[PDB]
């Protein structure tokens, strides 16, 4: 957490920094997007 | 002069109230806000 890092989620490529999300998610919800439809919010598949 | 002074005064004293209880006064200063914000929002929302 906190440094630029190549992260990699059930194939979610990408690029950026990985810190810790107090954004409340319903149990069915898996990752959040913004206005642009691009991932901002991941749900790391082992450790909820 | 003396009622000259008092004129002036009080036609000072309503620009104050003028700009404040009416909404759309600096209407033309709000729309170069509105459009620089606009174009920008559009091009960010174009990306999906």
């Amino acid at each position: 957490k906190n440094k630029c890092v190549n992260f990699n989620f059930n194939g979610l490529k990408g690029t950026g920094v990985l810190t810790e999300s107090n954004k409340k998610f319903l149990p069915f919800q898996q990752f959040g997007r913004d206005i642009a439809d691009t991932t901002d919010a991941v749900r790391d598949p082992q450790t909820l | 002069q003396k009622l000259i002074a008092n004129q002036f005064n009080s036609a000072i004293g309503k620009i104050q109230d003028s700009l404040s209880s009416t909404p759309s006064a600096l209407g033309k200063l709000q729309d170069v806000v509105n459009h620089n914000a606009q174009a920008l929002n559009t091009l960010v929302k174009q990306l999906s």
